[PDB]
């Protein structure tokens, strides 16, 4: 599924992301934009043998299990394929663990490079929430 | 011949107004974070003190430094040289050029 901006904003607010770990909703919408282009099915293999999965591009080394990544820790206790559903529940739950790991949203390279320090609330402006 | 650099700054001295400055920090690994494309090592040099973030980012950080990161454990004694970068959010981190492991825990 490819979410529209305000559709995802509403879904993320419903799943309790607004101000989670001090991060306003715009951060999460902006992160998804530059991580996955709002595509729940986005998958991208890295050169280290790990793969990033779903709307928030969760990595297969520490976070989810894809059955092919050496040194899998599966801290979210979830198959990576479950992060590819049209329902964002699983990605949100794992994102909540990731963002609680001690480094906030710096866990997401697309957020660091495209969202952090910008007017992130612009990503939820005009949305019915 | 290579030699590990002399410490220039205590972790508490790594402040946003040092943006763009090359520094050498020395201490132990307080924590490690591996998020895939981003990896973070935090260094401390006091108990109850700062834990300065050193970030590694694929395609920007030299690949040899990722090999050093893979060797890291909590409590390892390290010397890190890099450039201070103040947070875009506006708090501070280090973009490393050198990571030396002086001893493993």
């Amino acid at each position: 599924k490819v979410f529209g901006r305000c559709e995802l904003a509403a879904a993320m607010k419903r799943h309790g992301l607004d101000n989670y770990r001090g991060y306003s909703l715009g951060n999460w919408v902006c992160a998804a934009k530059f991580e996955s282009n709002f595509n729940t099915q986005a998958t991208n293999r890295n050169t280290d043998g790990s793969t990033d999965y779903g709307i928030l591009q969760i990595n297969s080394r520490w976070w989810c299990n894809d059955g092919r990544t050496p040194g899998s820790r599966n801290l979210c206790n979830i198959p990576c394929s479950a992060l590819l559903s049209s329902d964002i529940t699983a990605s949100v739950n794992c994102a909540k663990k990731i963002v609680s790991d001690g480094n906030g949203m710096n866990a997401w390279v697309a957020w660091r490079n495209r969202c952090k320090g910008t007017d992130v609330q612009a990503w939820i402006r005009g949305c019915r929430l | 011949g290579s030699v590990y650099p002399k410490k220039t700054h205590w972790t508490a001295e790594i402040t946003p107004n040092l943006h763009g400055t090359e520094v050498v920090v020395a201490g132990w690994v307080a924590s490690l974070g591996d998020y895939g494309r981003v990896k973070i090592v935090k260094v401390s040099d006091r108990e109850g003190g700062a834990a300065v973030s050193v970030y590694l980012e694929y395609g920007k950080t030299p690949d040899h430094l990722f090999k050093v990161f893979a060797e890291l454990s909590r409590e390892d004694v390290v010397v890190i040289k890099g450039i201070v970068e103040a947070s875009k959010a506006a708090g501070v981190e280090i973009f490393p050029s050198e990571i030396w492991i002086l001893n493993k825990a």
